[PDB]
């Protein structure tokens, strides 16, 4: 366990439909290297395939709507949906990917 | 473009051996794009486990490497990996994966289904 | 003894507070028993010739005050350099400095299928304006979503007429990576940024589609009937990126001669773009068949899509 | 008891502030140890000055003298974006004066600054304002960002979940 | 020989800093010389004479005058008008300055709506629309006035006010059009007026002038795949006129056809200094089992005696 | 647009009487805008006469007011001014133009050649 | 009487081409009404009509270079070129626009 740990925070939801939700996640040590900070957004579909949120920890992949905001500084980062929607309840993950071994947190699941 | 077929769950003693498979759809492996297990125990945490890319350039995880081993197959299209001397907390869920570079940085665009592996 | 006074003037601001074209720096060295006197000016420490400045030493008996005007344009203090007047007087050293009391945009190309299919030379360029210079570092970062070692690409720069600099750059490309989407990240930095930039595109996505391409004539006017004018249709393909071009008797037509519309999309979600061409009398009078070809990617076999068409 | 100069906590980097606690240790009899993190400091008087500060030399910090009453976890915000609301404090008591400020980098001009009540455009004006609320009330509490005009471009600054103590 | 008068001033040093104390020498030469009196204006009132310290070096004839003012930093801060005022025998020889800041106070941002020619020339109703953008939602009232050049009397406006969803508030009004006096080129203002101005945002327009040009038409079928026998399109086209505005519509059957179902491309000159423009309509298949005529309309003003050039279809 | 003819200047006898004319080319002069006389001594200032509108509101200079008459024919679509008992100073050069309003304060943009009338 | 007496300046002056020439109408009274004064500025040619160049002082007639700036308020009242042609040495005019009879200055003719 010599490697950074990842604490995300709050665990889980219950929620109603459009509401304006967030969520953080928290290192150890931190790692922003050259302005760039190394991490990495996930959602696994619960009996389904994962699924890759945010790239370089900003930067959406192509193919989501615009409802989703991740940000943070330091080892505190944070993710925040402005509306709910049906397609919205999975399971969540942060990521990085500095210095490897490249760790996980716990996830979070999201209820209504 | 690309699909992925895994293939290999069962139930084999603590301590054993078996050997994996992780089945290609649609690229001829050996020109880019790191080819990657990983590791996720149910209900509990996740595991990148080992990395090799297209030249052969391998990594694996420290606490792991010493008892497991990894092939390769790009004309088959298929990469695999024998596995050696495991314990009880072995029993997860496991993943085969795509890399992608980003400057000394890499992703992945695929993730599998993901096996059941039980072992007592 | 006395040392002397120095002190720095300069030009007005007007009761709006506007701008001369052209600034004046007026150094006073006031206050001083003459001798030994020599005076320059360093601008960021850096000296000119000569002819750029101008003095008037007023000698008042036992004490002396020197003035001392340095006349520049706008754009030098717009440039926010420093100037430091300086005076040589008895070893002992005294000066002023004084300088003044932003963007960045950047763009990428899509180059033409005929630099793809038939010219068959892809070299992209990454844009980068609004270059607003500084004295730091500008480390840019042409670079790869697969990472392989790069090739050489092209630097350079231009003052534009509105003050601005620039720089882009130009790298070759193969051809198959982009027929299979290869993704790339041209990638400046800069010190003074709180943060930076990154780009990247590459070939489009979704399934394909070939469209319907035709073209037709005109009738004459009774005013004049010697010069007339052809016009193309396309409509309903996926994607929409195609070099069109024109062909009559081996020879590529002139590309101001005619022009081309906008990429609109269909209603019924295909893309559909026209074109127009003058024609005049004495070319009929040689031949009849033009050619607006075109290039899409699904035309067939060799990306080669034409109508040839022509008159009677 | 932290004497802040000044009260405001989140920075940029590179930047100075003044580090004070205890004003009943005015007289001195002990020195301070300060608490980076939890290690123990070097610094002679009760006062500690930050110059440039490193984003390493953050977070968690405590002083005391040599009594067994400790000061409080201080955490610190060293960043580097593009925009920043700027508070002074957060765990506010009931009548107190509070304070609203947003910041841009390296203090560079920004317009048409909205103030945001969780969502709502509380307050428009066409630059900053610094914004009182003189007492504490029951409704005040929420989450609230910011928005202007950065070199014409348009972004949006973080929401705050302010927290408000009721006695 | 009338004098001219200049200002030199003080500077900024290396860090940008302003001075606390401001130095005002202003530089007044060339002139047939005589008496001076020189005054300082802060603001246009009469400064104090005591902190004026004026010096009149003379070379000869030439004389070379130069009167310091000193303030303080402040002073100069207070973006005041500053002002050095000398008066050459009985005349007055004035420079003025002040604090020079930054720029752009407001920017506010209006449109406005020059109408269709088939709402002057087939409906001929015309409405004018004048469209006013970033309104600050606010306590005091706007004063609005439109207004005209030829000084007849109106009717009534319309006046719309709505808080807009990215937080500011709207307002924009609406007036009815005579038909000839555009024709005429009559020229039309409306005017705002607010607590928070120190300005007054005005914007006004007439029809647009320019020598005329009457254009050419063709419009052009779709002869048809094997895979569509019922489904085609039509399209038309124009070139070669002045001035550009038109009214582009759409007849069949004594039907003015729907709008969504077509489109119409933009305005784009040609090198004979006309313009060209397109449109485009789809084809289906019982609307010609029912009748062939159809026709894209246009309103051109050299169009003529009626506004309109049509052209009526068949089909084959 | 409208063009302007000038017509009625020369040499004059002071005390008497003067009918001026001036040529409108391309109007109906009893629509709007103010019809307008205007003179200019020369070596000297810039003299405004007088005014009448469409509707035949009428303005005059208050300090020749009392000493002049404007006449109108818009069905000649045509304006005049009888001048009368006329002096030394009046030795000037004479524009006449339309009113061009906005908020109540006039201009006139256009210019005709300007007549000089020369009392003797 | 009491009209708004104006003082244009200067009286005349010789040039070259290309000059950044300022000059100034001086009024005695403000006709800053509604925020704005009413104000014209005028120029004929030697041997020719008069010709309007700005309206309400800030406002351009059509057929203009953009190189003329007019400015001015309370009764100072000012006109600035900033760059000179052979074609623009004549004399210029100005005139107020407020309360009636309008009045008139003596015109300044700029020479090369
Ligand atoms: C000083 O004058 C310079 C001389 O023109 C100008 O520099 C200009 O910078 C602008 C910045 O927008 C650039 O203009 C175009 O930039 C790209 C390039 O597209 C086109 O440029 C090619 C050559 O540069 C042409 O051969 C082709 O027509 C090509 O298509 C475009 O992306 C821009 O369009 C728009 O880009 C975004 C995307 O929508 C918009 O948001 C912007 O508003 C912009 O309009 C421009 O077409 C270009 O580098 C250069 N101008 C040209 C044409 O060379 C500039 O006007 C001025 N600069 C400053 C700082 O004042
Ligand atoms: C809050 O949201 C508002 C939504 O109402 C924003 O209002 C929007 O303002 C922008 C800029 O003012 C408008 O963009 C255009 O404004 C007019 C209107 O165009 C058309 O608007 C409707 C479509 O939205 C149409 O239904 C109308 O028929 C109308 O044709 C255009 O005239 C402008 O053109 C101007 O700029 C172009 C270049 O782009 C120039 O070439 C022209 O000369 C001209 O100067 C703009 O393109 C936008 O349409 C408008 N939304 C409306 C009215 O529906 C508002 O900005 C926003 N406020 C803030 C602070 O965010
Ligand atoms: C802002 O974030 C704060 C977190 O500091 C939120 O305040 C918290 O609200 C929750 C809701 O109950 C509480 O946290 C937990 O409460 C349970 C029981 O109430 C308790 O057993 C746990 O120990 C924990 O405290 C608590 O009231 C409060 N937490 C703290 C420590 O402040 C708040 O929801 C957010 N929103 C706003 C607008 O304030
Ligand atoms: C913080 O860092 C230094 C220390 O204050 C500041 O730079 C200057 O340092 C010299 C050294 O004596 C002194 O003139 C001043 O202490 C500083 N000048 C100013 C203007 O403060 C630096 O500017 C400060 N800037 C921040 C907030 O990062
Ligand atoms: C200090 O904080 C760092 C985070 O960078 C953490 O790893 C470490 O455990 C903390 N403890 C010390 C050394 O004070
Ligand atoms: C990959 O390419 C090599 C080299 O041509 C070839 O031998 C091999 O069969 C290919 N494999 C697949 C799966 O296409
Ligand atoms: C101008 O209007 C008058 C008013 O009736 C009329 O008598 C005259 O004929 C008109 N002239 C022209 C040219 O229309």
């Amino acid at each position: 366990g010599s490697d950074i740990q990842l604490t995300q925070s709050p665990s889980s939801l219950s929620a109603s439909v459009g509401d304006r939700v967030t969520i953080t996640c928290r290192a150890s040590k931190s790692v922003d290297s050259d302005g760039d900070s190394y991490m990495n957004w996930y959602q696994q579909k619960p009996g389904r395939a994962p699924k890759l949120l945010i790239y370089a920890a900003s930067y959406l992949e192509s193919g989501v709507p615009s409802r989703f905001s991740g940000s943070g500084s330091g080892t505190h980062f944070t993710l925040t949906i402005s509306s709910l929607q049906p397609e919205d309840f999975a399971t969540y993950y942060c990521q990085q990917s500095h210095e490897d071994p490249y760790t996980f947190g716990q996830g979070t699941k999201v209820e209504i | 473009e690309v699909q992925l077929v895994e293939s290999g769950g069962g139930l084999v003693q603590p301590d054993g051996s078996l050997r994996l498979s992780c089945a290609v759809s649609g690229y001829n492996i050996t020109s880019g794009y790191s080819w990657n297990w990983i590791r996720q125990t149910p209900g509990k945490g996740l595991e990148w486990v080992a990395s090799v890319t297209y030249d052969g350039s391998t990594n694996y995880n420290p606490s792991v490497k010493g008892r497991i081993t990894i092939s390769r197959d790009g004309s088959k299209n298929t990469f695999y990996l024998q596995m050696n001397s495991l314990r009880a907390e072995d029993t997860a869920v496991y993943y085969c994966a795509k890399g992608n570079n980003y400057f000394g940085h890499w992703h992945f665009a695929v993730w599998g289904q993901g096996t059941l592996v039980t072992v007592s | 003894f006395t040392p002397p006074t120095v002190k720095i003037l300069q030009s007005s601001c007007d009761g709006g507070g506007h701008f001369p074209p052209t600034i004046q720096l007026l150094c006073l060295v006031s206050g001083y028993t003459p001798g030994t006197i020599n005076i320059t000016w360093l601008e960021d420490g850096q000296v000119m010739d000569v002819d750029l400045s101008t003095a008037s030493t007023t000698q008042e008996g036992e004490l002396a005050s020197t003035q001392s005007e340095l006349t520049l344009s706008q754009k030098h203090w717009l440039s926010d350099r420093t100037y430091t007047c300086q005076v040589t007087y008895q070893g002992h050293t005294f000066e002023d400095s004084t300088k003044k009391c932003r963007c960045v945009s950047a763009y990428l190309s899509r180059p033409s299928p005929f630099d793809l299919f038939i010219r068959k030379s892809p070299t992209i360029t990454c844009l980068v304006v609004d270059l607003a210079p500084s004295k730091g570092t500008v480390n840019l970062t042409w670079s790869r979503a697969s990472g392989k070692p790069v090739n050489h690409s092209t630097r350079k720069e231009e003052k534009q007429r509105n003050g601005t600099l620039t720089v882009t750059s130009t790298l070759p490309v193969g051809t198959r990576d982009w027929i299979e989407g290869e993704t790339y990240q041209c990638r400046v930095t800069h010190p003074h940024l709180p943060r930076a930039l990154m780009r990247s595109t590459t070939k489009t996505s979704g399934p394909r589609a070939a469209p319907e391409v035709y073209a037709f004539a005109t009738p004459e006017w009774p005013g004049s009937r010697d010069k007339r004018t052809l016009a193309c249709l396309i409509q309903n393909f996926m994607p929409e990126d195609i070099s069109v071009q024109w062909l009559h008797n081996e020879v590529q037509l002139p590309d101001a001669r005619h022009s081309t519309t906008q990429p609109r999309k269909t209603k019924g979600s295909g893309f559909f773009v026209f074109s127009r061409l003058e024609v005049t009398r004495a070319e009929w009078e040689q031949k009849d068949e033009f050619i607006c070809r075109a290039v899409h990617e699904a035309a067939s076999p060799s990306q080669t899509v034409q109508r040839a068409v022509s008159v009677n | 008891k932290v004497s802040l100069n000044p009260p405001w906590n989140r920075i940029f980097k590179g930047e100075n502030v003044t580090l004070t606690c205890n004003g009943n240790n005015f007289f001195e009899v002990s020195s301070t140890k300060w608490f980076h993190n939890g290690s123990l400091s070097e610094e002679t008087n009760s006062s500690l000055n930050i110059v440039n500060a490193k984003f390493e030399d953050s977070g968690e910090y405590k002083c005391q003298h040599q009594q067994v009453n400790e000061s409080e976890p201080v955490y610190l915000e060293v960043f580097s974006d593009w925009l920043l609301l700027q508070a002074s404090a957060e765990v506010v008591m009931e009548g107190q004066p509070l304070f609203l400020r947003c910041h841009g980098w390296r203090n560079w001009d920004v317009y048409k600054v909205i103030y945001y009540k969780d969502g709502e455009a509380l307050k428009y004006w066409y630059e900053n304002h610094n914004i009182s609320i003189t007492n504490a009330t029951v409704e005040d509490s929420g989450t609230y960002y910011c928005t202007g005009k950065v070199c014409q471009l348009d972004y949006e600054s973080e929401p705050l979940n302010i927290t408000v103590i009721k006695a």
